[PDB]
DNA sequence: TTTTTTTTTTTT
């Protein structure tokens, strides 16, 4: 139900953790953002309060921001198609 | 008749002929790229409160940085207190101006400029955003202790003390600040930002945001004015309203320069 | 800028870090202009969320698309499925949000889309109406202090849209006619400002002004025409 | 009892 992505801290980690996030089941796997490296480094670094926290705070996969044209396509292609229902009554 | 009131000039006479032997002592470093500023403030004293004030984006911070570069050549020691620029875009503008030319041009001459304005007596403060008067003021006292400047420079006070009682902290703030100035002898520097104008007056000594003690307890109000033209105004006015020594008032044109980034002389 | 010929040589371009405020007369074309700017600096590289505070987020679509389109899209719904493919991939984002909101509820969704979408550019629309709700004059002013430490803090160039105070009609808007306290017009990298002058039959002719610019400080105006047929302001004549 | 900031009326 609630996955937690747990990519490399490094370049070409996050954003291939964004795109797996985007692939799978949007709004329903929250990746990692932290400032700390992975696992592995963390535990190693004593970073487990770290791991405890940061992964359970991950940032949450979707928010209250709507998308671009992949969404609100049909509104605007109804509002362009009845264009004369645009201003109603003469 | 022992108690705290002082006696007469019986033992303040030593100190009047000591003031008055060294009559050029008083008036201390003069301004070398700014001949108008020797004939109108008469140099630069220590241990004086100075507030500078203007029309928005009218070049406040460049002409201080001016008025301040001026001065370290010599002897002063100045610290810079960046609460608007960082520290970086601050270092390339003083840097440009003390270089008298566009040093984006030669990258070759940039090392000997550097070397050459590295061991001048120059000071910043890491501080960039909201702080308290009370951690602001112990690094004041801080740099005082160990590299002994005398001159210091506090950017937008509007921004610094923008946090309750408003109209009361300001107050507060500057009263530390001239206390801090009478009691330790170093010149601050205050940028205030006025009240909101029509943009089409002359700026008065009126205008400063705030209680009038601003410009009560100052002893410099040197205030800028704006020719708002259409197309690159430019023309800036300087006004000393308020002088404590040698009280004077006048007014003189600036030109900018663009290619130095430098206040030039009157023209 | 590429649409844009004349702010290439005021502005010097779009830099990051800086918090710029526009203004005008009302219903002058504010939005149009801002949604025409926003949409030729979005081309290339920058990612940009839009604050539809004013405007539903079909109608300003419906005005995104138009504009990108270049032509009344309307006329031709056969080509409509190409343009909205093409437009479909550009990096754009909007907030669902539409009635009055505080100010610690926006800057969250800023921050959640800054960590996620790296976006440069977010565009604020009709600062009065998110402050709409006491003692005024001091609300404005704290979300004004707030917007530019979040912009410092993050590097995002956020864009303003307050309206001025009331005018005489015949008067040409100042830099200190912003509605509110002065901190705004202090505070602010870029005062971005439209004049208008009224004709008693559709005006025209609209005016930009750039009274204040902290990098590289130039001011000049030039005037502006718009196409009635790709609602698109286009260049100067 | 100061101290900004927008808005309508009267009279220099
Ligand atoms: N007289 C002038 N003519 C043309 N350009 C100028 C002049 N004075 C300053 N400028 C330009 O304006 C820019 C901003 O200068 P500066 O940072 O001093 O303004 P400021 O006083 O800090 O603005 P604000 O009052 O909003 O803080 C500088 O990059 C400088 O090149
Ligand atoms: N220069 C112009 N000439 C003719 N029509 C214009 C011009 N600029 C804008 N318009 C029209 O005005 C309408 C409203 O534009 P816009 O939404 O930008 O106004 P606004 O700035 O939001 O109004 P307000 O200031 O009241 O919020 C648009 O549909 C547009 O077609
Ligand atoms: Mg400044
Ligand atoms: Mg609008």
């Amino acid at each position: 139900k609630r996955v937690t992505l747990w990519l490399g801290h490094d370049i070409r980690s996050w954003e291939a953790s964004k795109i797996f996030s985007r692939k799978l089941g949007l709004r329903r796997c929250s990746l990692v953002r932290p400032g700390e490296d992975r696992p592995c480094p963390l535990e190693a670094l004593a970073r487990g309060k770290n791991l405890s926290r940061i992964i359970k705070t991950s940032i949450p996969a979707a928010h209250k921001s709507i998308v671009s044209f992949k969404q609100l396509r049909e509104d605007v292609y109804g509002e362009l198609l009845n264009t004369e229902q645009v201003a109603g009554v003469k | 008749a022992a108690h705290k009131s002082i006696v007469s000039f019986k033992q303040l006479r030593e100190d009047v002929y000591g003031e008055l032997l060294n009559t050029e002592q008083v008036a201390g470093v003069k301004w070398t790229r700014f001949p108008e500023l020797n004939r109108i403030l008469k140099g630069h004293r220590k241990g004086e409160l100075t507030v500078f004030t203007g029309p928005t984006g009218s070049g406040k911070t460049t002409f201080i940085s001016e008025v301040a570069l001026d001065l370290c050549i010599q002897g002063v020691n100045t610290l810079w207190g960046s609460f608007q620029i960082n520290n970086v875009r601050l270092a390339k503008i003083m840097l440009t101006q003390f270089a008298m030319q566009r040093l984006e041009e030669n990258l070759e001459q940039y090392d000997f400029w550097a070397d050459k304005f590295e061991e001048l007596p120059l000071y910043f403060m890491t501080f960039h955003g909201q702080q308290n008067i009370k951690t602001v003021l112990d690094t004041m006292q801080h740099a005082v202790y160990l590299y002994d400047i005398n001159h210091v420079i506090i950017d937008n006070l509007q921004f610094m003390m923008g946090q309750i009682d408003k109209y009361a902290v300001q107050d507060h703030i500057i009263g530390a600040f001239r206390k801090f100035a009478t009691n330790t002898s170093c010149h601050v520097t205050l940028i205030i930002h006025p009240r909101k104008e029509e943009d089409d007056r002359e700026l008065q000594t009126a205008s400063i945001f705030g209680s009038a003690k601003a410009s009560q307890e100052a002893d410099n109000v040197l205030i800028l004015q704006e020719k708002k033209l259409v197309t690159c105004p430019g023309r800036r006015s300087l006004q000393v309203t308020k002088n404590r020594f040698d009280g004077d008032v006048g007014i003189f044109p600036l030109d900018f320069i663009k290619s130095s980034l430098t206040f030039s002389a009157p023209i």
